[PDB]
């Protein structure tokens, strides 16, 4: 993902 | 004086009768720290109430203590009452009767429980439970007109002509400004952000009542949003990363007027504020129609009055007129209307006296209160 | 035929429609040489994607494209693809229709590429995406039931009550294989086996499939484990070593129903299944207790089966039955259910024509494919 | 009066709590002279002296005690030779690095309570000894150590175990790899007598590039860079661009061939694990520990390099104490000190009743 | 028709590419009395009269006036050809200065002005004349001892191990043990019959225990060797004593690890995936190894030390002591090799320092 | 350590 | 609630 | 060599 996790 | 304590399901306001703000405005919310302790002499407190779980919000879990207007934990709503009364507002209650506001469907149990903690764990001389739709009016000074109540708790519409307030009409959405919160961070994945913790629940509320509005036209915004891309408005994360929202500004309001989105069968806030008005008689609609009362902190977005006023004007009447009133206190509606019932003189005799509520027992909230 | 793919964030599956299992199963890991190649006799490809990197792992920086569900890198995917279509089903896909599977609430983003490589890079007739877990009760031949889809790097749950899905119950838990095998050398340490790189992250992935158990009782058997019993095992590593671990068999799977140990606030397996029934309608509930269906290689686990209805039923009324249904063969139920679709008559005119992604470009997969 | 030992993979550091400076701080070496009144193991600063000829090894590697035959001997060394105390009366604390096992931390719990007749213990975390030092609350600490390097976040006391990372690569690793480029220059040293001559070189000419591709370029043509050290037995060698190359190992770890990380990203990942809410007051609050950092230029290529990681918006502190060689030791006379800790001591009945596993329940 | 030329610690080899055999062996021992010097076989037969000195040390060419005169004799003594028209491919051992290379480079490209030059870690070409690409190299040749693990060919630097126990190393410890029994010798030209005696009468025991008794019980291992002067000599434990300090290197005196553990160190320095095939396809070199028996005994030390389910197999071809030259005829003649030949163009642009780039 | 690394 | 939501 | 053995 972008913001939030890291995909 | 009293004190005028407004519960809610998103904040609660603490103040003094007389005045024109509340004193204390703080989340209610009661977070429990999750992983251990490691450093000795802190001295980290067991649970955190209030602005202090906020500030420390990235290692709690936080649970709301009210959802839906109802009281789902009755051993955190008493901390949040021992928060409010000792720390914020400071003022011993056994000394000063003692006010509350409560939502006009809710069970019955609720309304029963209040009193008893009240009269025996805090001592208050004398207590009354108010509906927080009614109390709307003394803010905006008028005996008329409807009061469309929507916070982070219950939506409410409870119509009042002449001071008699109309039971039947009264009409209790579910839907809320926190289920908005869970629908705008469902649609925010498809831009790939994923906020799903109570923390980062946080901050999808801090950016619903900033960069959020409603759109006049959803199908002409929906258009407009896909080919200009000058709808879009950056907001920095507490970490520092900005993040990019494009139509999801104006997707997740029109979710209040079209509760489909969320899955809901229920009417939209249009359709329940029109259905509140056919339930009552014909010759009182012409008032109740003119003088429409917006309250709770749901009905801050950007052109919500505008919205509200075409889409019940397009199922009322065309010859009818409608007058969509706003008042820029309308966050603080309901307490600013406690502040008005505490200090008059002929509602000093409504009071449950604490002689009264031992003899009739708790059952006295029915009789003697509203 | 129709190339029916199964790409996720483990292996991935590709065969043909028709057929009963998928032709080729490789891992989707992609691999290059950190180091300087000094042999010239031999060729030094840049890169090794497949099996082929598996058996040189041991000199390969192994990188996954998938994270959770979502291509992080679309350079190294079109190399998977490529393989795929012309190293491993031996076919060109200029002439056969390709059915892709992406999991729910995925960003948007995500398949608008997958679309576009295809579209313009292999030059496929046709397309379609289809959600992983819809295609799951295919296989199982029922039209009710929620599945409990739970992959090598999500966990999702959709309720498909009948022909209709129902949208606003369709959770999705980012705890899956690929985070226990990351807990599971977090726990290893503690006896002194030390896993640390990329190569030694297959070696405990074995692990994980061959001894690996979910217990009844964590509690009681956490007892029987601490007081040496038979539950230690031996296993044989690449090098020859062997090691053994003892309350770590059952330690690594209970971090699905107590992600607590992983520092997660999001609830557990049992838990999120059992929240998803609760969002959909009072008489629906009637149907999706009973006809629960695993699915993915997370729920491989023996006794996870077990383990899950016992869980139910203390959450769930007693006079409800919890029937967890567990097909032998639900490792490749996801594929199984692509290949029973795309032979149907019905489903020849669902797909993406490549004169219709033509005249609107990638903003048909957002159109047509549910 | 507690003792506070930390017996760190390379010198230890014992002394007594209140105070500010260890009592005595000596090398973790026990040597045995080779081949064939000399007593037969040299412990402490005394193999240092007659390093030529015992056979140095280290009890400790990589923060695991791999000879407990060894570690006896330190102790008993550290005791009754350096503090000069009887263990009898004193209760004793020990430190050790996070991730580590269990088998590690039970048999430090054996030894004293039942040689050395230690009336109480504790065992603390490093890393979160580190931040009492500084006096700070929060803050990631960043401890790397002779064999062992770990960042352990900790945000208003609550520790988060989930993102602690741990890295082998450390100070001791650098030596043998700045023994390895040595051989390129044409020194060689072989034997791990030479290898405190190296350890030698590393403290005191050794140093971190700030820009490390305009440095090789630069060090090519002019001299600039080239320091002359001098070695024991009498002999002058010069030294280049392998100055800056030994620290650079720390982060690039794939001059040494591992698939690890470096420092600037196990900092970076380790914060990104944390919560969003809380990578406010950890950019700010960063926090080095350890002899590994005390490198001249350390700090500011660190800030550098993170900042670049992190959105420009956010600031990158590295908070670097002067003292950070003797932050571990530091922390934990507080700790000691303290009154509120008094209630943590494993006493000996309870040792006795729950045997060595007592450990692991009583402590982090 | 590159002129593959190793020049190692003595017995230099040199010849035609795409052969099987060298052309030419000669020590590379450079002596002159105490003409003005004698180099290679000349040197040998009057080495009574001169005092041998050896031009590469350890691997690292001490003195670069002696290693022009072998260079010069190799190619116009020995080949019988200019070095003007093929190109010329050497051999170093790893982990050596970089000046000791750097100036390799630049000396032919500068006196004997050849077409092209390469540079060739001495472990890899090793593996070449097997034709395996898995499994360590021990090229346990004169002066070096080095392993250079590979797999699949990527060779992995931080796992190549340099020992300095060789057969000079062993030669000097035969020296002190053949003087327990009375015979000493003193001048460099006797202990070039001490390397003699260790050719032919050296062996390695199974092992100590046994043997040592054995040895101090009964007379039936006893060689007699005649020393080229007439006289005969009866050696008795020292024929397994000095092959063995490869094994044991504390009898040396010095500190470091013995063949099989630096073999065994050197594996675990590799990745776990990889030391399994390792273990099986280990590869010897070097004319120390060519000790009878050396195989069966590092087998069985190596065994012990590995894991029991772990499977040795200690591959070593008859003809292991040209093993180097072997390999380094196959790359001179690949089609794939004439690409990196190390042009005259490239070597003015950057001086001597494209060895390190190329190579 | 046991499995794995030298420690 | 008790019956409906979670409330 | 240089500093350290004799070569
Ligand atoms: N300025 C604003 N703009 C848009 N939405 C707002 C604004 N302020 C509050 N809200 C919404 O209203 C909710 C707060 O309701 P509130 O009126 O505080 O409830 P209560 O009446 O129980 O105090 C928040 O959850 C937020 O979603
Ligand atoms: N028999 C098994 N037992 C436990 N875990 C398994 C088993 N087989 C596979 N897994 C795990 O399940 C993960 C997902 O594999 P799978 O469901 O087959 O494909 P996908 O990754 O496409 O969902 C793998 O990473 C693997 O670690
Ligand atoms: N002034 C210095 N400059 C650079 N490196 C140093 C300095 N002092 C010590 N070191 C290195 O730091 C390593 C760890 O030292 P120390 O902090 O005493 O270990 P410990 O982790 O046990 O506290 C030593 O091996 C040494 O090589
Ligand atoms: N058959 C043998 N028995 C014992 N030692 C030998 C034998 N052959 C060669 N050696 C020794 O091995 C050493 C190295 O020989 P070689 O491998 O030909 O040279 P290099 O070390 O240059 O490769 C020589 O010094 C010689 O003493
Ligand atoms: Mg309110
Ligand atoms: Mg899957
Ligand atoms: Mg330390
Ligand atoms: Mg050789």
């Amino acid at each position: 993902w972008x913001a939030x996790c890291p995909a | 004086a009293a004190l005028v304590v407004d519960n809610g399901s998103g904040m609660c306001k603490a103040g003094f009768a007389g005045d024109d703000a509340p004193r204390a405005v703080f989340p209610s919310i009661v977070g429990r720290p999750r992983h251990q302790g490691v450093m000795v002499g802190m001295g980290q407190k067991d649970s955190y109430v209030g602005d202090e779980a906020q500030s420390k919000r990235g290692i709690l879990t936080l649970k709301y203590p009210i959802e839906h207007g109802i009281v789902t934990n009755w051993d955190d709503m008493e901390k949040i009452w021992h928060h409010t009364f000792y720390n914020e507002l400071r003022v011993a209650p056994e000394e000063h009767p003692v006010l509350l506001t409560e939502a006009p469907l809710n069970p019955k149990a609720n309304r029963e429980k209040m009193t008893q903690i009240m009269f025996e764990t805090f001592n208050t001389p004398a207590m009354y439970v108010a509906i927080q739709a009614v109390l709307s009016l003394y803010a905006s000074g008028r005996t008329t007109g409807i009061v469309m109540d929507s916070g982070d708790g219950v939506t409410h519409t409870v119509p009042i002509y002449e001071g008699y307030a109309l039971p039947h009409a009264i009409l209790r959405l579910d839907l809320a400004g926190r289920d908005l919160t869970d629908y705008l961070m469902k649609i925010l994945t498809e831009r790939g952000y994923s906020f799903t913790t109570t923390a980062e629940r946080e901050i999808v509320r801090d950016i619903k009542e900033k960069l959020c509005y409603v759109a006049l036209d959803f199908e002409q915004e929906m258009a407009t949003a896909a080919s200009s891309s000058s709808l879009e408005k950056s907001y920095e994360l507490p970490d520092g990363q900005v993040i990019t929202i494009g139509n999801e500004r104006f997707r997740c309001p029109e979710a209040l007027f079209q509760p489909s989105f969320l899955g809901m069968e229920s009417a939209g806030i249009h359709e329940t504020t029109f259905n509140s008005i056919m339930k009552c008689d014909v010759d009182i609609r012409k008032d109740l129609y003119a003088n429409t009362v917006l309250s709770g902190g749901t009905t801050m977005y950007p052109g919500i009055a505008d919205r509200m006023q075409k889409e019940i004007t397009a199922l009322a009447p065309s010859t009818m007129k409608i007058k969509i009133i706003a008042p820029p206190e309308r966050k603080y509606s309901v307490w600013i209307g406690g502040s008005i019932l505490a200090s008059l003189s002929t509602f000093q005799q409504m009071w449950i006296s604490k002689q009264e509520y031992d003899e009739s027992g708790p059952s006295i909230v029915h009789r003697k209160c509203f």
